[PDB]
């Protein structure tokens, strides 16, 4: 094990930024280290060998620096391409491990999620399991918490949680909390509610249903 | 130029074997390390472990050592993984890439001799799972009593993937389509929701259209409100 961490974890840049982003390693290891490039559904592309080294085909804009624990890719100045997540990896000794990634998304003003819930339909409960839905539209940044709350009970371990790739246009994601519950038990029970928070909301938003009105 | 093409996508149980390959064109396939990196869904890279094809030494990260065996065979410029018995945690895409050198070689190989990662096979994705075939169950997410929002929930269908559109494609514009998320069950589901007018509720009719290619289903479904 060499172990290797990268920061930040996550990046919000605007176009034309200069950006950089830091690899450490566990121990030395000179400069057997690379740089790598993914986009979702793509396979990742090489960037940067022997810490220093641009592979060809990749713009000048991007380059490596460092030796030994640190190490430092910089990208002079971002353009729309350049939003993907990027990943080093030491070739000092095996196993050749990869740091744990870090994902350079598109900044744009804070914007509040608009929440919206949905009662599982009664189609569903014929088959004896219940799904209710709370769906956050339109926020950023990506950070945010969903609580289901049942008769005032904190719920755990039975919701899923789904969000969408920033969108190209408003730079915004979307996010689908989902909440699963057998007939019985959704039947026992009267309020649901999902709670969230959002650093666009002063204070944390609530949406519930009572299952009798 | 260089090229290496994986096998395709595959479906399997847990406790079943499995060998996927990766054939490569363009350069000597006996004098270059080749290996193979992991990819969960949504997490990052896990290099698995690199084989010399030419005197077939491997090397292995731990974590993966005796859970599968990377071997090759030189006579047909393949590269091959295989597990003996798969565990649903195996589900993942898997890459295959070249692993090439750059730099001089000087003090033979000890200094200014670097490996990495610089040409990649598109990838094999593995799903492991108890579940056969199925298709969804399609449910509406109906919209409360001037924005408003609605949406079809798409349970319990195996495998990935299925599309959704809204009233055969007229209607784009606020959709979000969630990634599918696999359930303990070893089924998939997702929701497609939409944002419309709450004025154009009474006026306008909502239809989701849902096909699932490999059970063969396509359901249309009306979500109205109440
Ligand atoms: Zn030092
Ligand atoms: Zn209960
Ligand atoms: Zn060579
Ligand atoms: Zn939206």
């Amino acid at each position: 094990d060499i172990q290797l961490t990268q920061s930040p974890s996550s990046l919000s840049a605007s176009l034309g930024d200069k950006v950089t982003i830091t690899c450490r390693a566990s121990q030395h290891i000179k400069k057997y280290l690379n740089w790598y490039q993914q986009k979702p559904g793509k396979a990742p592309k090489l960037l940067i060998y022997g810490a220093l080294n641009l592979q060809s085909g990749v713009p000048s804009r991007f380059s490596g620096r460092g030796s030994g624990t640190d190490f430092t890719l910089t990208i002079s100045s971002l353009q729309p391409e350049d939003f993907a997540t990027y990943y080093c990896q030491q070739s000092y000794s095996t196993p050749f491990t990869f740091g744990p990634g870090t994902k350079v998304d598109i900044k744009r003003t804070v914007a509040a999620p608009s929440v919206f819930i949905f009662p599982p339909s009664d189609e569903q409960l014929k088959s004896g399991t219940a799904s209710v839905v709370c769906l956050l539209n339109n926020f950023y940044p990506r950070e945010a918490k969903v609580q289901w709350k049942v008769d005032n009970a904190l719920q755990s371990g039975n919701s899923q949680e789904s969000v969408t790739e920033q969108d190209s246009k408003d730079s915004t994601y979307s996010l689908s909390s989902t909440l699963t519950l057998s007939k019985a038990d959704y039947e026992k029970h009267k309020v649901y509610a999902c709670e969230v928070t959002h650093q666009g909301l002063s204070s944390p938003v609530t949406k519930s249903f009572n299952r009798g009105e | 130029q260089v090229q290496l093409v994986q096998s395709g996508a595959e479906v399997k149980k847990p406790g079943e074997s499995l060998k996927i390959s990766c054939k490569v064109s363009g350069y000597n396939f006996a004098s270059e390390w080749i290996g193979w990196v992991r990819q969960m869904p949504g997490k990052g890279l896990e290099w698995m472990g690199i084989i010399y094809p030419g005197d077939s030494d491997t090397k292995y990260s731990p974590s993966f050592q005796g859970q599968v065996i990377i071997s090759a065979d030189k006579s047909i410029n393949t590269a091959y993984l295989q597990w003996s018995s798969l565990k649903a945690s195996d589900t993942a895409i898997y890459y295959c890439a070249r692993q090439n050198h750059y730099g001089s070689g000087s003090y033979f190989y000890r200094t200014a001799y670097y490996y990495a990662m610089d040409v990649w096979g598109q990838g094999t994705t593995v799903t492991v799972s108890s579940a056969s075939t199925k298709g969804p169950s399609v449910f509406p997410l109906a919209p409360s009593s001037g924005t408003a929002a609605l949406g079809c929930l798409v349970k319990d269908y195996f495998p990935e993937p299925v599309t959704v559109s809204w009233n055969s494609g007229a209607l784009t514009s606020g959709v979000h389509t969630f990634p599918a998320v696999l359930q303990s069950s070893g089924l998939y589901s997702l929701s497609s929701v939409v944002t419309v007018p709450s004025s154009s509720l009474g006026t306008q009719t909502y239809i989701c259209n849902v096909n699932h290619k490999p059970s063969n289903t396509k359901v249309d479904k009306k979500v109205e409100p109440k």
